[PDB]
DNA sequence: AACGGGATTTCTTCATTTCATGCTAGACAGAAGAATTCTCAGTAACTTCTTTGTGCTGGTAACCAGCACAAAGAAGTTACTGAGAATTCTTCTGTCTAGCATGAAATGAAGAAATCCCGTT
DNA sequence: AACGGGATTTCTTCATTTCATGCTAGACAGAAGAATTCTCAGTAACTTCTTTGTGCTGGTAACCAGCACAAAGAAGTTACTGAGAATTCTTCTGTCTAGCATGAAATGAAGAAATCCCGTT
């Protein structure tokens, strides 16, 4: 499933940072990555969701999980 | 309900042949929001320190002094100090 | 005999006021607190879509986008700083690369 | 496709990482914190995950690049987006 | 007033045989205010986005949930949990 | 003492106004001042456990800040906790890569 | 200058006491270099907080609120 | 390679004080009075600032290889960071 | 440059805000005891100094062991487009609880004294 | 090892909880709206997944070119007290100066389709 993330993909996005020589095992030290970060923002924005007693994760149940991060998203707001 | 609309009018304030689109209008409404929960937020925990139980036009001033930089922060003091006057005199 | 046109200032000073009084920021909030705040947000507020508006030119184009706030922030000696943390969405990036 | 396409996607804005093999993800990685249940996700709650976790890639390639071209190389390795995921905090 | 009262009547209980320097002490009270604030903090915000005025326990375990680290996380909920019934039942 | 029905130490009626002098909210549980107070009480004596062992490890018999340092470096799940702090006085991991 | 009541000896124990071995030759200048973007950016937000109640005193506590508004909180001084 | 083992066991505050006060004073009237208390606080986080600054930057040194410091390092550093 | 499907505008409402005054109250400007913050001076005295050298480390090529970008190909995988069901957020309406007030004592606490003792000298 | 400055302990008056009893409010419990989001089906439409081919990037071992650690015999100037000298936090008082409280009337701001309209196809 986290081969979900194709190569032309994780590159791309290495690409937009200005990257040359995207090295080899790189690929999957993003799927890596993206894979830490979804969970603890997943979980995050999860608990808040289970407070309102709610099957369906809201928009802002995720904005409010990355303002714990440390990462404030914008145009997003309810 | 939001600021959007408010976000509009001041938009052409300082541009009229300009516009906007929906998505660049959500961040605007998002930005709003943002600079407002730190404000009264670092005000409130000015009100705070300070026993005082009552937020003036005092804490919000000295709250936007600590938390815009530099040059930001000297402009947002004469929109503010220059609208609590033209707000009591008249 | 609206509280914001009495204070010169297009944002609300009403609802700010309120939005002051129930997130329980305190217990009491002054006269000209919820004015002067709302006073500030404006200025941001126009201070922003002064260049995002801007640049919307220079890109040749008269819209405002989320990827013309992007630049119009990062393009700016003061809002960087400010906007520290933040993520705008569709936002993209600025164009600059380095060599050896 | 270097100092060509590397100048293009910056030009870019839209997401880079396709969608559904995303939304999959985070609904499965959502399976975990639940017991091992189902939960909507607003459409709307899922773009702005990518949309962050897009920009958190990026800069955190960019902000990792700088780490590579310290060592004198050009090649980006895991050796660097993983140095400073340790001094990030 | 501070909970240097209460830390050191804490700490003699684990180690009922070791002390405690003033230093740390200081370090103590600076923490569990840290720490009190932190989760009453994210509490009234989580008792803010879900619109209500309320703090029931309920919160303050949300609260620590997202706060608190791991089995740290499953251990001080449990400790509190089981603080709230041995009350309530008084 | 109402610390005494929830059985604790930390004043369930300090947190209480300390909880609704801060206007943290207008309203304020009757379960939530007495949860903070027993959740307050483990992580502070969480802390202390590993303070006060290797305090004894190190060969010492009073607790100082250095030995409250070591606790925290020293437990994978305080150090995550305790990320933007520092103790006044506490050195470091004596740790040479 | 009172840049310089930092020396070359002592920039070197932080240095050394960082795992820092064999340290550079202008890492004498650094140093005082961001020690002064550091307490400089340090003293504003816990100055105003002094010139804000009232006075010319600032305590430990005008500063430690000016560390937690930094995003580097420290422990030890409270009240 | 000698001092490592000896002050990272310790804690006493390594750079002097004075020097530091009127050093703070300084970048202070630029805009008082200051609990002699308020100046270590203003102090132990000072030091505690550059500790962890090398530390986390010498893994930039340790990365090109390299074993000795540079500035080049406490900008590459203070650039991941965002400070 | 020809269009696809968002902004931009009107036009009507349910609320939200502004009103009007009477009040409890957080607040403030004039007194003042005194903790300290600043300092001068000392006798201590640790530290930072200044330096001549050579050791151990960094700066460049050299010559090269493999890695990663460029394709021309092969055909499975992303898009959504609905539409039905429905899986569900969302409201609603006042009983049943539940927490806020206001006090009057009644204790849990902060703050000095003084013996009692751990771990830098 | 040994005694010097920091607790540990025990005592006292003092502020902060606490239980009484309403008094509002706040949570609530199903009944169903109005949403939109899961569900599959089912195609269309690229975008992926190769399989060499190999340019040249990263090494790794050499050499050259210096930069940095090292006591040392000192005296600069940082500690550490001590006593002030007195500048100023802080606590009080009493009355200002003021935002809180309604009870509703009215003006405002959010919403529901519809002609125009700007980047994008």
């Amino acid at each position: 499933n986290i081969q979900g993330i194709t190569k032309p993909a994780i590159r791309r996005l290495a690409r937009r940072g200005g990257v040359k020589r995207i090295s080899g095992l790189i690929y999957e030290e993003t799927r890596g990555v993206l894979k830490v970060f979804l969970e603890n923002v997943i979980r995050d924005a999860v608990t808040y969701t289970e407070h309102a007693k709610r099957k369906t994760v809201t928009a802002m149940d995720v904005v409010y999980a990355l303002k714990r991060q440390g990462r404030t998203l914008y145009g997003f707001g309810g | 309900e939001s600021y959007s609309i408010y976000v509009y009018k001041v938009l052409k304030q300082v541009h009229p042949d300009t516009g906007i689109s929906s998505k660049a209008m959500g961040i605007m409404n998002s930005f709003v929001n943002d600079i407002f929960e730190r404000i009264a937020g670092e005000a409130s925990r000015l009100a705070h320190y300070n026993k005082r139980s009552t937020i003036t036009s005092r804490e919000i001033q000295t709250a936007v002094r600590l938390l815009l930089p530099g040059e930001l922060a000297k402009h947002a003091v004469s929109e503010g100090t220059k609208a609590v006057t033209k707000y009591t005199s008249a | 005999k609206t509280r914001s046109s009495r204070a010169g200032l297009q944002f609300p000073v009403g609802r700010v006021h309120r939005l002051l009084r129930k997130g329980n920021y305190s217990e009491r909030v002054g006269a000209g607190a919820p004015v002067y705040l709302a006073a500030v947000l404006e200025y941001l507020t126009a201070e922003i879509l002064e260049l995002a508006g801007n640049a919307a030119r220079d890109n040749k184009k008269t819209r405002i986008i989320p990827r013309h706030l992007q630049l119009a922030i990062r393009n700016d000696e003061e809002l960087n700083k400010l906007l520290g943390r933040v993520t705008i969405a569709q936002g993209g990036v600025l164009p600059n690369i380095q060599a050896v | 496709g270097w100092l060509k396409e590397i100048r293009k996607l910056q030009k870019s804005t839209h997401l880079l990482i396709r969608k559904l093999p995303f939304s999959r993800l985070a609904r499965e990685i959502c399976v975990k914190f639940t017991r091992g249940v189902d939960f909507n996700w607003q459409a709307q709650a899922l773009l702005a995950l990518q949309e962050a976790a897009e920009a958190f890639l990026v800069h955190l390639f960019e902000d990792a690049y700088l780490l590579t071209l310290h060592a004198g190389r050009v090649t980006l390795f895991p050796k660097d987006v993983q140095l400073a995921r340790r001094i990030r905090g």
